[PDB]
């Protein structure tokens, strides 16, 4: 309601309009850094001088009715005029407040928590003094998973945190990948956040390497204590311890019916064909397989064809 | 179209071919390039056609034989007898030009505040003035030469009374602003501002000049500063910082830092320059507060200082008071006027050249408590007249990074010694009591102290390089760098040489023109120069 | 006793302590850039430099330019930048020779670089000077700006996305007979020699808007070459140069038969941006491009043909005042070609009548010269070549010599058998270097025997490569808020440990400091304090009810557990082990009304923030309004083939839809966005 | 056993002294902190720890606290009952002022068996 | 008490390497000072770990 009526009058100034009409999806990250360049205005003695004020933090309006305006001493923690409120009230909320479970968290931030286990059950020995040299080699930062490259790492991504997003490949494919079961079943009634879900799980399921002067171990595990590893002039040794095939025919038409989403095609039927809405905006007539339309060696037996 | 390739691909069928790129000058730009080639081509084509058949043949020795023998690079030795000491100016005395007083500055302590206080430093500075009786009239010893005493007088005297007249207000304040008074006005320069009109209707009047473009005094050396330094590197009895605390140690290593660090704030603790920079520091921001919160006011701001006592007792200290004119910046480079009156017990009688631009008056007397009864000494007070910058106000904020840096050289020293040596050297440095470094003079020769001492000296030398700087001390940094790793060198029998050896004196003295540190720090390479090489 | 601190070198090596020659810690509080003066001085002494060059007259905008290219030879030592084709040409062929190969893979390598850039890679850098407001923008604002009076004129070819197609149309611009520019609604006319004139003019140096997508080629095509360099120590930093630096005197001590004497010399460059040429910039990339297709041979030579003929903008002007009447002015330099001497002094008189014949509407003419900065990477690959002109099949003698030189700063070594032949390679090396172009500082440079010397804050004793390059951290806080200052300051401390060479006990101070910094910003102390605030309520409140103490965040009374073993780990994750499950349930609820390594926590607020285009918002409006409809966008770059309003208007009639058959809303306002979506699509039916 | 450690940092002092090395002062380095180490060992023996004190009267100290809760709230009922039965002023003010403390020592010991737990 | 335990780990560590380091050095000497000093040195650091291992049982 309010997203189609602010749509609306930015359709009414021209100079917007041929923006919206001449501008193409895939363009759309090039009109994105078009913002500024100019902001670093002393950031620490601002920020030290909106601490001094009251009431320099914004809330919603529900805070209203869940936090008292005033506390046991007798000091305000909100003020009408989103709302301004004072650290105060968080620090109550933090005393006093609502309790929820907490067991989606360790299944979410594991890469984080691995760290902690992995120095903590460790052991240390002595440090040399001595001169040494340092070569340089590719080194892995982000082990990543086994079994899994680059291009269906972003697609299991995507089918986890955002089902009805997804179009063209990932959708024509006859298959599904066993970690994305797993994934979906855990994460049945999560709600921390889309977005810092799907970092976390692209932060630990994609690898990628960089390069470092080490001049000792290898291993992944030995890249995240360089900083005590090494030295200028010493070496301390240390050891860590431990969906159904469907093809397009064309665009969208007038005589069957509205367009439908990702998520309603489960009812489907034996064979009707229909328009649907995949990707950012592309709007498609899908109908399903009738056969195989495999990739095994039919692909090579063209080869009988040629050189007789 | 997701890795990039479809743009490209899209914009390469012209009709019914594949064509990969296409761009042409045609043009202006064929023009342009046309006369930016070597004199003897007139086309951009015939270039690239010598261009593409070229071969080598002799050019270069050919070119080589026909230079004539003057263009060369000959190596005069350096030997012992090399080296001359460095010329200094000659001229009239130079004078302090720093924000506070160092040496002769006294507080008047509160007297350990109770525990639960913690107010606003209006009220704190007017019950350290009250703990003081003996004021007396005041009166002039040392004039300005350049101004009205008798507005400093006035000055002074509606201070004393503004701060008295509290009582007739209903309300107490929280801030103080000063009466715009006639003196007040002259000493802030209110009405000393030119005026700006368009050049079209001035351009006929006369006595004109571009601006002040006029060559630089030349001021010689005074003995003061080499006080200032001595006096800045002895302890006192407070301990003016208090570090927090950090998780555990489990690794050797953080054992040998944590032993390191604890050794050497030990060591540095009770010094004269951290109190430098806690004054600095809290008048800074104190004065940055003031000038943006109230612009059109002229503000009274004291300089508060806090340490504790050495049986434990919190202790607050006042030196003297800030007037503060009209601050509108825009940008960090508009300056705010001001005036500052401190407080003193040295007699500016000894030494008048070091005091110039400063007025002294005599205030009242002051009971000392040492040995047996109690004797009075007169108390003076210093006026002056100055506007720093909004820029320095930040420059001055960061002061605690000298510490930093002179735990930085420490372990750069003991990591350089403890690399050759292939063991940890940070016990023989500490504990050991019998190693002695030269870094001391007397008429005698050379004196020898303790790394303690050596510690004190490098924060003081970092707190007066903060305090003092100049892109002379740059310059004679970098020529004197560029000298001692040149004598060093001669001193390890490896046979220096250099190409031009004076050029590298003139910009030694060409960068000498009237710090009065930069002059210090030259007489101590020529003392160290005399006592190098004999 | 009287204390001074530099005879403490009569005991420790000048390697040791050399740290204390550097006085400063950051930026001192002083500029010494200086306004128009400076200027005119350096126009005046790279014009002097090259006295005895060719003059021409410009058929195209009407300004003399000097030519010192195949001059006289030098007869003293003075610099003079007279450079010969012929010795850059074969310098560029040996060192081809030298290294087969090495321009052919640099070529393929740029080439997919150049057909795959995108228009944003100009929108990120410095300020920069924009032609339309006569002033310094950002980039971006800048780039918008451009944009839009090209459109505004008929030259729309960048909706393609390519940064090559804005060249082009760039090129197509300079090729018109008029220009209009529109602000906001002022009509300002601009002619072809002027709108040329606006278009070479450097500032005082940032460069122009239509210049930065040529220098960026030629900048990613001198870096590709010097990556397969070993005597360029430019592009690596840290453990990298000094292992350079090793590698050189392992070299060069081989002692295979010790009867051989070696000398290090330590040396710099003197006026070195004023005494290169672009035209030896030119010829140095048509030799390289060569058995190359021709587009790119233009694209790789656009940019010198511009920088041999800029202008270069004097300044703000004069200050002037009066002691009797108190007055002030100031005084332009457009008008300063005019301006009677009399009321300058000496100096600025004599300035003045030295530049006048070089002024056109208050630029003057700059030919022979770089300005500041820029090609630095090539200016190295060009010193790198005579340096492998030293080898022992080139030479054809006894003496031989190698090093490493950067942009300005350079390192040699000479091996002969005695000290003739040093000082005779030393003369040879001196003027092979002044046959190209290149002087070398005689006051500032200096020879010893191997085993000492420096290279560029680089202290290399017998075996220690202690450097001294860049200064220490901040240890401030960051700004954002409560939550990410901490991880900043933790990562930057490890960093800098990583990277630089940070002490052990130099990090714990810095560590100390920073904890100190946060703890007095926000106003967070420990509950067993008596520091009276407005928040000491309730935090002793909280520490007076918790029984595990140890398990509490630093921002509310918590100790502090950061030492150098566990800089990289979250403090949330630290301390998940040691706290009670009301705390934890409390801090970890995802229903807060208040919501680089962070936990998302209930202390990641948000605080309150207080001509050409109509609106400078007009893209963001766009770009904020399309999440609403499709929120991925936040996480990867979205694919598609229609335009924005036919995904909105389809988003909205399925949710619509959806929303009205669940039963969520009833049809009151069902039939309101039917036709509100009608109207927009019969709006855009225009 | 300690005239072999003196005899062996004699002996390898007298051997590095004369012809250094980085793995010689290694060990050198080393085996003092080991010496050190097995001296602080030694001085920490002849002390250990007072397990004799570890082990008091324990056994039968637990239960008495409900033997306690049997007689707190009979006695108080019986001061209670008496309180309002009498009738003397000396008497009154006695009772009070006992009821008063039992109320005070019984929070003290509930709040004490519930922190030792 | 928990500190000896962290600290007992490090000196089996160290015990460790530098036996192994000492046995090393003595492969290849070849002079009797050297052989006799390295007799005395493993005999004693065999006796040392013995006696840390045995109060190290002796303290859990």
């Amino acid at each position: 309601m309010e997203r189609i009526k602010e749509l609306r009058n930015l359709m009414s100034q021209s100079r917007t309009r041929e923006i919206l009409t001449k501008t193409t999806v895939d363009h759309m990250a090039i009109i994105k850094k078009y913002t500024s360049g100019r902001q670093e205005k002393n950031p620490s003695l601002r920020m030290k001088w909106m601490m001094a004020m009251k009431y320099p933090i914004t809330a919603d309006k529900r805070i209203t009715e869940m936090v008292p305006e005033r506390n046991e001493q007798g000091q305000t923690l909100w003020s009408k005029m989103r709302v301004m409120v004072s650290p105060l009230a968080v620090t109550w909320w933090n005393r006093n407040g609502p309790m929820t479970s907490t067991v989606h968290y360790p299944k979410v931030y594991k890469t984080y928590f691995e760290k902690v286990e992995r120095l903590k059950h460790g052991t240390f020995g002595p440090v040399h003094f001595r001169n040494q040299v340092k070569i340089r080699r590719r080194v892995d930062i982000n082990p990543g998973h086994a079994d899994l490259s680059a291009k269906e790492a972003q697609d299991v991504i995507m089918e986890v945190v955002f089902p009805n997003e997804v179009g063209a490949r990932i959708l024509t494919s006859e298959s599904q990948l066993t970690i994305t079961k797993e994934k979906k079943e855990e994460l049945q009634d999560c709600k921390i956040s889309p977005l810092m879900v799907a970092y976390m799980l692209e932060r630990e399921l994609v690898r990628k390497t960089r390069f470092l002067p080490v001049a000792g171990g290898t291993s992944s595990v030995y890249i995240e204590v360089l900083h005590l590893t090494q030295g200028t002039c010493w070496e301390q040794m240390y050891t860590p311890g431990g969906r159904r095939g469907f093809l397009i025919l064309g665009k969208e038409d007038r005589r069957y019916g509205p367009a439908l989403s990702i998520n309603e095609l489960s009812n489907l039927a034996k064979g009707e064909k229909a328009n649907v809405l995949i990707g950012q905006g592309d709007v498609v007539l899908v109908m399903k397989r009738k056969r195989d339309s495999s990739i095994l060696t039919d692909s090579q037996t063209a080869t009988k064809r040629i050189r007789m | 179209a997701n890795r990039g390739l479809w743009d490209s691909f899209r914009q390469s069928e012209r009709g019914e071919e594949t064509i990969e790129e296409r761009f042409e000058i045609t043009g202006t730009m064929r023009r342009l390039a046309d006369q930016s080639l070597p004199p003897n081509f007139s086309c951009l084509e015939n270039f690239r056609a010598y261009v593409d058949g070229f071969e080598p043949n002799g050019y270069i020795e050919g070119k080589l034989s026909q230079m004539s023998k003057e263009v060369n690079a000959k190596i005069e030795p350096f030997l012992k007898t090399t080296p001359r000491p460095i010329r200094l100016p000659d001229g009239p005395p130079c004078f302090q030009r720093s924000k506070f007083l160092l040496m002769d500055a006294l507080k008047l302590s509160i007297e350990d505040p109770s525990h639960e206080g913690e107010g606003i430093p209006l009220y704190d500075a007017i019950k350290c003035m009250r703990t003081f009786f003996g004021w007396k009239e005041p009166y002039i010893v040392k004039p300005h030469e350049k101004g009205i005493n008798p507005n400093y007088l006035l000055s002074w005297k509606q201070v004393l009374a503004e701060l008295q007249d509290i009582e007739n207000e209903e309300k107490i304040p929280r801030t103080k602003n000063m009466k715009k008074t006639s003196q007040l006005k002259w000493a802030l320069g209110e009405n000393m501002a030119p005026e700006k009109v368009d050049f079209d209707n001035c351009r006929d009047v006369s006595d004109l000049k571009q601006y002040d473009s006029d060559e630089p005094e030349l001021r010689s050396l005074s003995s003061w500063i080499q006080n200032e330094f001595n006096k800045a590197c002895e302890l006192t009895d407070s301990t003016w910082i208090e570090l927090d605390e950090i998780g555990e140690d489990v690794a050797p290593i953080e054992y040998i830092a944590s032993m390191r660090r604890n050794y050497f704030t030990a060591e540095v603790s009770h010094c004269r320059a951290t109190e430098y920079i806690m004054k600095g520091v809290y008048i800074n921001t104190a004065l940055l507060n003031a000038s943006c919160a109230a612009m059109d006011d002229f503000q009274l701001i004291p300089m508060i200082s806090k340490c504790r006592t050495k049986e434990g007792r919190r202790k607050t200290n006042l030196y003297g008071f800030i007037i503060k004119g009209r601050s509108h910046l825009r940008n960090d480079t508009d300056v705010v006027n001001f005036v500052s009156m401190e407080f003193s017990l040295t007699d500016p009688r000894l030494e008048p050249h070091k005091w110039e631009k400063y007025c002294v008056l005599e205030i009242g007397d002051m009971l000392l408590r040492s040995a047996i009864g109690q004797m009075s000494r007169p108390m003076f007070l210093y006026v002056r007249t100055n506007g720093t910058s909004k820029i320095k106000m930040k420059w001055g904020m960061e002061m605690r990074r000298c510490l930093l840096q002179s735990l930085q050289q420490i372990e750069s020293m003991i990591e350089a010694e403890s690399s050759v040596k292939e063991k940890d050297m940070t016990k023989e440095f500490f504990e050991n009591k019998s190693e002695t470094w030269p870094i001391g003079e007397s008429p005698k020769g050379v004196e020898d102290g303790s790394i303690g001492k050596v510690c004190r000296t490098l924060l003081a030398k970092s707190v007066f390089n903060s305090l003092y700087a100049s892109p002379q001390l740059e310059g004679f940094s970098a020529e004197s760098r560029k000298l001692l790793l040149v004598v060093q060198a001669l001193r390890d029998n490896l046979e220096p040489g250099t190409f031009d050896l004076e050029g590298l004196y003139e910009a030694i003295e060409e960068c000498l023109i009237n710090d009065p540190w930069v002059l210090l720090n030259a007489s101590w390479f020529n003392s160290f120069l005399t006592h190098a090489l004999r | 006793m009287d204390v001074n601190p530099t005879l403490l070198f009569l005991k420790v090596p000048a390697q040791n302590a050399i740290s204390t020659t550097f006085p400063y810690t950051g930026d001192p509080p002083y500029s010494h850039g200086t306004g128009t003066g400076y200027t005119m001085d350096t126009v005046n002494r790279t014009h002097q430099y090259s006295e005895k060059g060719k003059w021409t007259t410009n058929t195209e905008t009407g300004a003399p330019q000097l030519n010192p290219i195949d001059g006289p030879l030098p007869e003293d030592n003075e610099p003079s930048g007279y450079a010969q084709t012929d010795c850059v040409l074969e310098a560029m062929a040996f060192l081809e020779e030298s290294h087969p190969g090495i321009f052919e893979n640099s070529c393929l390598e740029t080439m997919e670089v150049v057909q795959q850039t995108r228009v944003d890679r100009l929108t990120q850098g410095r300020q920069t000077y924009d032609w339309t407001l006569n002033r310094n923008q950002p980039a971006a604002t800048a780039l918008a700006n451009t944009i839009e009076v090209f459109r505004s004129n008929g030259l729309t070819a960048n909706e393609s996305g390519r940064l090559i197609d804005f060249l082009k149309d760039v090129m197509e611009s300079m090729d018109k007979e008029e220009m209009e520019i529109t602000t906001h609604k002022k009509k300002q006319r601009v002619n072809k020699r002027s709108y040329l004139i606006r278009a070479l003019t450097l500032n005082t140096a940032t460069p122009g808007m239509q210049i930065r997508g040529f220098v960026y080629f030629v900048e990613t095509l001198a870096r590709s070459i010097c990556e397969k360099l070993e005597q360029s120590g430019l592009p690596v930093g840290g453990n990298e140069k000094k292992a350079k630096l090793a590698n050189v005197v392992r070299k060069m001590m081989t002692n295979s038969q010790d009867t051989e004497l070696s000398f290090t010399i330590t040396g710099d460059n003197t006026k070195w941006n004023e005494n290169q040429n672009p035209r030896m910039f030119l010829a140095m990339i048509t030799y390289i491009t060569k058995n190359q297709p021709e587009w790119f041979r233009n694209v790789l030579s656009i940019a010198p043909i511009m920088f041999s003929n800029k202008m270069a903008r004097l300044g703000k002007g004069y200050m002037f005042e009066s002691k009797s009447m108190k007055l002030r002015t100031q005084i332009p330099a457009e008008m300063l070609a005019s301006i009677d001497l009399k009321y300058f002094n000496e100096s600025t008189r004599k300035k003045i009548e030295k530049i006048r014949p070089l002024l056109i509407d208050g630029t003057a003419s700059l030919s022979p010269g770089m300005m500041m900065g820029m090609f630095n990477m090539l200016s190295t690959v060009l010193g790198v070549s005579i340096l492998n002109l030293g080898q022992k099949r080139y030479t054809k003698t006894t003496y031989w010599w190698d090093g490493l030189q950067s942009s300005d700063d350079f390192a040699l070594i000479v091996n002969a058998p005695n000290h003739e032949g040093i000082q005779a390679g030393v003369d040879r090396f001196y003027r092979t270097c002044k046959l190209v172009g290149i002087n070398m500082s005689k006051k500032k440079s200096y020879i010893n025997r191997t085993g000492t010397f420096e290279f560029t804050s680089f202290f290399y004793r017998y075996g220690f490569v202690a450097n001294f390059s860049m200064e220490l951290p901040s240890f401030g806080v960051s700004g954002i808020n409560e939550s990410a200052d901490m991880s900043i300051g933790v990562t930057v401390i490890k960093n800098n440990m990583i990277n630089n060479d940070l002490g052990p006990a130099t990090a714990q101070m810095a560590l100390q400091l920073f904890i100190k910094d946060y703890r007095y910003t926000y106003r967070c102390h420990r509950g067993d304090t008596q520091i009276q605030t407005r928040r000491s309520f309730e935090l002793k409140k909280l520490w007076e009810q918790t029984r595990s103490k140890a398990g509490l965040l630093v921002s509310d009374g918590g100790p502090n557990l950061y030492n150098i073993r566990n800089l990289h780990i979250p403090e949330v994750c630290l301390k998940w082990e040691l706290m009670d499950e009301d705390y934890q349930g409390r801090l970890c609820n995802p229903l807060n009304p208040f919501v680089y390594d962070a936990v998302a926590t209930t202390h990641s607020w948000i605080p309150k923030r207080n001509g050409i285009l109509e609106d400078e918002q007009m893209y963001q409006k766009c770009c904020n309004l399309f999440e609403k409809f499709f929120p991925s966008s936040s996480y990867r770059r979205p694919v598609g083939i229609s335009s924005m309003v036919e995904a909105m208007v389809s988003r909205a009639r399925i949710d619509a839809r959806i929303d009205f058959e669940s039963g969520r809303i009833k049809k009151e306002e069902f039939a309101e966005i039917m036709k509100i979506c009608s109207t927009i699509e019969e709006l855009r039916r225009q | 056993t300690v005239s072999s450690f003196q005899d062996i940092l004699l002996r390898m002092s007298k051997m590095q002294l004369g012809s250094s090395s980085e793995d010689l002062n290694g060990m050198i380095t080393q085996f003092e902190s080991l010496k050190l180490y097995r001296d602080s060992l030694g001085e920490a023996v002849m002390r250990m720890g007072d397990l004799h004190s570890l082990q008091n009267r324990n056994g039968k100290w637990r239960e008495q606290l409900g033997q306690k809760f049997e007689e707190i709230r009979w006695l108080i009922e019986e001061v209670r009952h008496r309180l309002k039965t009498t009738e003397n002023s000396f008497e009154q003010i006695t009772f009070m002022q006992a009821l008063q403390l039992l109320f005070e020592v019984e929070q003290e010991i509930r709040t004490f068996s519930f922190q030792l737990i």
